[PDB]
């Protein structure tokens, strides 16, 4: 059968064609009815919308161009759109349209209706190890895919992981994703998830994604992250210390995996050794994982989100709504020419 | 317990980036 190497080479050829010739301007605002805000962020909001012609529901991410410029996130936002329109993997959210107007940037994605992993995790407290493992396996495959394309993701957390109608993961928010063949230096990410080499202002590489997977698995299985404190500086001190405490309920296999992902020396960290991702896939904690079956989405999920029809948003918190205003003057046109 | 210390902390809601 096809080898993993051949699979990934075909994925790269597919990605590169879209990476070098990105799609642009494939819809406009009055193609959609805006329904409800699904989530918010630094530069705008994500809204449930209905496409008028098809009746399909989508999730429309709206970014205020002037705010992006002010917070010095122009290149990151160009990264986000250029990468998201070029990737294709079962656990990555599908971009359907993108466009811009005088005031805003718009990325219209497939609507993932089961809510954030964050919401479910906080509510239930913690996931069982089989439950955490099912989600972790999807992240492992997704990072295998992204890294083979020279992409670093850099914003793994339950707030950016959505549950679909099958109970599988959809990764969203490519705001810090970047295509890089060497090391990179940007201080970005979420405090609890930062690898030590980010904090220490070293160059860093895709090994920070495997560190963040360690944080995610720990948080999923424990119900709290391995390093937390009210002040981020105190979080950073714990991260660089090289000390992790584990709940007594963690299996010995889980602790061993986590010691190797939450390894402060990036040169000894799993995912960053000679065998790459296979040191993670072959680890005892994943011994029951059928990696091909996960990729094919044939495994029964630990739970299916409740759904009461199309356009149901009950798996999402409510947010204060704010009407879109589009200025009569084009803002920051040159900065976002390639969007 | 560590769980109680987390739930009493200021970091249990949605977390912003740096
Ligand atoms: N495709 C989607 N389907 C459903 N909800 C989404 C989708 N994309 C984003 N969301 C919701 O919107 C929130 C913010 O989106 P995102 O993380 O992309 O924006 P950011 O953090 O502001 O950058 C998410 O945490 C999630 O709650
Ligand atoms: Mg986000």
């Amino acid at each position: 059968q096809e080898s993993v190497k051949e699979f990934l080479a075909k994925a790269k050829e597919e990605f590169l064609k879209k990476w070098e010739s990105p799609s642009q301007n494939t819809a406009q605002l009055d193609h959609f009815d805006r329904i409800k805000t699904l989530g918010t962020g630094s530069f705008g909001r994500v809204m449930l919308v209905k496409h008028k012609e098809t009746g399909n529901h989508y999730a429309m991410k709206i970014l205020d161009k002037q705010k992006v410029v002010k917070l010095k996130q122009i290149e990151h936002t160009l990264n986000e759109k250029r990468i998201l329109q070029a990737v294709n993997f079962p656990f990555l959210v599908k971009l359907e349209f993108s466009f811009k107007d005088n005031s805003n940037l718009y990325m219209v994605m497939e609507y993932v209706p089961g809510g954030e992993m964050f919401s479910h995790l906080r509510r239930i407290g913690r996931f069982s190890e089989p439950h955490a493992r099912f989600y972790a396996a999807q992240i492992v495959l997704t990072f295998e895919y992204l890294h083979s394309l020279d992409l670093i993701y850099r914003d793994l957390k339950p707030e950016n992981l959505l549950i679909d109608q099958q109970g599988y993961i959809q990764v969203t928010d490519f705001g810090f994703a970047k295509r890089v063949k060497g090391r990179t230096w940007t201080l970005c990410g979420t405090p609890e998830y930062l690898a030590p080499e980010i904090i220490l202002s070293k160059g860093y590489n895709k090994a920070v994604d495997w560190w963040a997977l360690g944080v995610l698995i720990y948080e999923m299985a424990a119900g709290y992250p391995p390093f937390f404190a009210d002040q981020p500086i105190q979080i950073y001190e714990k991260i660089v210390s090289g000390k992790v405490r584990f709940p007594s309920h963690f299996s010995s296999d889980l602790k061993d995996l986590l010691r190797n992902l939450l390894q402060v020396d990036l040169t000894k960290r799993f995912g960053n050794l000679k065998n790459g991702v296979n040191d993670i896939k072959n680890h005892k904690w994943f011994a029951t994982t059928d990696w091909i079956a996960i990729y094919q989405r044939k495994v029964e999920a630990p739970f299916i989100p409740k759904f009461k029809g199309p356009g149901d948003t009950s798996n999402f918190d409510d947010y204060e709504e704010e009407e879109i205003r589009v200025s009569i003057n084009e803002k920051c046109g040159k900065e976002f020419t390639e969007f | 317990t560590t769980y109680a210390d987390f739930i009493a902390s200021g970091r249990t809601g949605r977390r912003n980036a740096i």
